[PDB]
């Protein structure tokens, strides 16, 4: 439920049910019956889940949605904190099968890389 | 290439003999240097006369002449038309995307020429929607269409591009990179033709060989990467028939390493044809050269006839009188072994291998081929044609002669190939991720400190793409252990990115992390 | 001939101590530091080269006027006090040869 490298957190909550992996691996259906994620990025993911605890997403049933839309500004600033850690945050959101964080991370990193091209550098950095 | 490259030599000494007092960067690369009470502020522009700037910029074309912009050209995300981005988007299962990017490159170049605008205005992303790079699978890519004059990438667009790329110099690309871009256009042209036949480990091999042909000056044989792409393809016949035209001599059947991957049922035919050629070489008829290929096939009779019809050769009288015997007889078996060991001492290694194969002592023919003749390529071929496709002598040969050097060199392509030919598939697939020294008590072979380490251990993104393929076809071996496998998949994904990011293919790193499927 | 079944480690061995084992046709043979060869059979070579380097004796007349080469054959006919043995010994002393076999 928490990374072994000194990682701990709330064992379960409405937030932890946000991860579709934990929808089955969090003792879900206990009557009928995390290792990989790095500690810091685990903290970051649970922070995002807690923040959006009071939100709703169309999940994979968004069809035309789930993409081709601007990302939430708070998510933009929250994820835009480290270039090297964003890829492993995307990987964590992938392993936990959490679609919204995956989509947000991909949007943010795509815009970072697009904005690092020399044309965009000159058009937005110095000009 | 070096990981770092100097771009300027700020030579303040050319004005004063006093040593530099203090140095400090500032806003926009302004580099303030102090000496005495007297500053030497250098702006972030470049002086092209400097040898360092001249060498680092090379043949490139850059929008601004800056240390900041230059450091953003030698490093940072690649323009989506860069050859090192297109080959990496082909190795990843994104061929359709590469075709679309080439089409958009053509359209943008035509747009620039039609409006008479300078090519340096060309957009780095070619107006691509970034989500396209993140599409999980090649057949799920939404391949849109363009207006009628050039709706979809095809032969006409290919020729037009190959003309334009000679009539213009693309920005940020050294002329050599532009040459490789043209060869990538040709490779995509070839793949589009074969795209309906060969699975996608055939497409990767085809691009590998097409890139090999352009680098025979520095590359002496297709990398083991391409041998492993072809070895795991379901259409080895198509790949072999595509590269057949180049396999005329043994020296060219050793460049494409056909002995490693081509089907045994085609390796027999290729030995027959290579024997035909090696006999009738440029110089003259000599059954000495084509002996090994005819014995490996178990065609001693054809070799005997070849010796007979070679009336002019000085060795003819001895060889016809010797080979004609029946080497099941113990006396003649021992005579052939004695002659083999005499030829090994008279420094006639190939003939020693031939004689060691007359008697069916393959374990000694292949050891003379791989240790004294230095042809592991021919040793594998003889093993595979003589006895069978996989082992047992081939297994011992690989475990003795190749496995140690592979472990010392810390090569995982070779290790996977070896554990495949030993039909140890379950660990052959794992050898792609974990270094060879950690497999199957290989630490018993060489001390862990003898192996290569430090910066020399540069990753290889393709090495992962193969695994994700095999892992998905051989799931029977991975259902038994998931947590331990994930513990290393989640390490090699983050170590394969951070080179896809360090080689400018960030868009592919995000795709790799986004689309990777953990086997729950 | 054969496949080294066993090779001795570095160390001090007498001539009679076994140094190598080599299996040929399943039969194992043992090799010490020495071996015997028939003095009447010439020892084999891979190929016979062409002698092209001088056999630099210490003698001006023999070095300059009638030179010999390394691998050549020379004869020194003479009467019973003209120096056939002094020439032989001077050559044994000052020749380039890495080894001398002086047969009397
Ligand atoms: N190069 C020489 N310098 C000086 N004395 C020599 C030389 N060669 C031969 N002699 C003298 O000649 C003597 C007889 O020659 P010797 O060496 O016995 O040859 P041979 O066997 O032909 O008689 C020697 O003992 C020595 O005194
Ligand atoms: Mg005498």
């Amino acid at each position: 439920l928490v990374s072994g490298e000194g990682e701990r957190f709330t064992v379960d909550k409405k937030i932890a049910e946000r991860s579709l992996l934990l929808k089955n691996y969090l003792n879900d259906m206990h009557d009928s019956n995390v290792p990989n994620v790095r500690s810091s990025v685990l903290q970051k993911v649970i922070e995002w889940a807690e923040h959006h605890r009071d939100s709703n997403f169309p999940d994979e049933d968004d069809d035309d949605s789930r993409k081709s839309a601007p990302v939430d500004s708070w998510d933009r600033e929250f994820l835009k904190v480290d270039q090297e850690m964003l890829y492993e945050i995307i990987l964590a959101a992938n392993y936990l099968n959490i679609k919204p964080l995956l989509d947000a991370g991909c949007k943010v990193v795509a815009e970072m890389i697009r904005g690092r091209s020399p044309e965009e550098i000159r058009r937005t950095f110095n000009i | 290439t070096p990981s770092y490259l100097p771009i300027e030599k700020i030579d303040i000494t050319a004005h004063t003999a006093h040593n530099i007092g203090d140095s400090v960067w500032m806003k926009n690369g302004t580099f303030v240097v102090a000496s005495g009470n007297q500053f030497y502020i250098k702006d972030k522009s470049l002086d092209l006369t400097d040898p360092f700037t001249y060498q680092s910029i090379g043949s490139r074309k850059i929008l601004s002449n800056d240390i900041l912009h230059l450091s953003s050209v030698l490093n940072g995300p690649l323009p989506v038309y860069h050859p090192q981005f297109l080959i990496q988007a082909i190795y990843a299962n994104k061929l359709q995307l590469v075709k679309e990017l080439l089409l958009r490159l053509f359209l943008a170049l035509r747009k620039l020429d039609f409006e008479s605008q300078d090519v340096s205005n060309l957009d780095s992303n070619l107006g691509m929607d970034p989500l396209k790079y993140f599409i999980a699978k090649d057949r799920d890519y939404p391949v849109e269409s363009f207006p009628d004059p050039y709706p979809c990438f095809n032969k006409t667009v290919s020729l037009a591009l190959t003309e334009q790329l000679t009539k213009t110099t693309l920005p940020y690309l050294t002329r050599h990179q532009q040459i490789t871009l043209i060869t990538v256009i040709e490779a995509v042209d070839e793949v589009t033709k074969n795209e309906n036949i060969v699975d996608y480990n055939g497409v990767r091999f085809l691009l590998g060989v097409k890139l090999f042909l352009s680098h025979k000056n520095i590359q002496k044989s297709i990398l083991m990467r391409d041998v492993s792409w072809a070895l795991h393809s379901d259409n080895k016949e198509i790949l072999l028939s595509s590269i057949d035209r180049h396999i005329t001599s043994w020296n060219r059947a050793r460049e494409y390493r056909i002995a490693y991957w081509i089907k045994e049922q085609d390796l027999v035919k290729k030995f027959e044809d290579i024997a035909k050629y090696e006999f009738s070489k440029d110089d003259k008829r000599d059954p000495s050269r084509c002996a090994i290929f005819y014995l490996a096939l178990k065609k001693k009779q054809i070799l005997l006839s070849l010796w007979k019809m070679a009336i002019g050769h000085p060795e003819q009288q001895k060889m016809v009188r010797f080979i004609s015997n029946d080497f099941t007889v113990p006396r003649w078996r021992t005579a052939a072994l004695k002659n083999a060991f005499v030829l090994l001492s008279k420094h006639r290694y190939m003939d020693a291998a031939v004689f060691f194969l007359l008697t069916d002592s393959l374990k000694d023919c292949v050891n003379v081929l791989c240790k004294q003749v230095h042809d592991m390529d021919l040793a594998i071929g003889v093993c595979r044609v003589y006895e069978g496709d996989n082992g047992p002598v081939l297994g011992e040969l690989l475990t003795a002669q190749m496995l140690p050097e592979t472990i010392k060199e810390n090569d995982r392509w070779k290790a996977s190939f070896i554990y495949w030919k030993l039909r140890k598939q379950e660990v052959a697939i794992k050898a792609l991720l974990t270094a060879p020294i950690d497999l199957e008590n290989n630490s018993s072979i060489v001390d862990k400190e003898v192996c290569v380490n430090r910066s020399f251990l540069v990753e290889d993104p393709a090495l992962l793409y193969l695994y994700n393929h095999l892992r998905n076809r051989n799931l029977k071996y991975f259902i038994g252990s998931l947590n331990v496998e994930a513990k290393i998949e989640c390490t090699l994904i983050l170590r394969v990115t951070d080179i896809l990011c360090r080689m400018g293919c960030n868009y592919l790193a995000v795709s790799l992390v986004k689309n990777w499927k953990f086997i729950e | 001939r054969g496949t080294i079944t066993w090779i001795a480690p570095a160390g001090e061995y007498t001539l009679d101590e076994k140094i190598l084992e080599v299996e040929f046709d399943g039969k194992k043979s043992d090799f010490t530091l020495y071996h015997t060869w028939p003095v009447r059979v010439p020892r084999p070579v891979t190929e016979k080269l062409s002698a092209d380097y001088p056999l630099l004796t210490g003698q001006r007349v023999l070095d300059a006027l009638f030179p010999c080469v390394q691998g050549g054959t020379t004869c020194i006919p003479g009467a019973f006090g003209c120096g056939k043995t002094v020439i032989s010994q001077s050559l044994s002393k000052y020749s380039n040869s890495d080894a001398i076999i002086y047969v009397g």
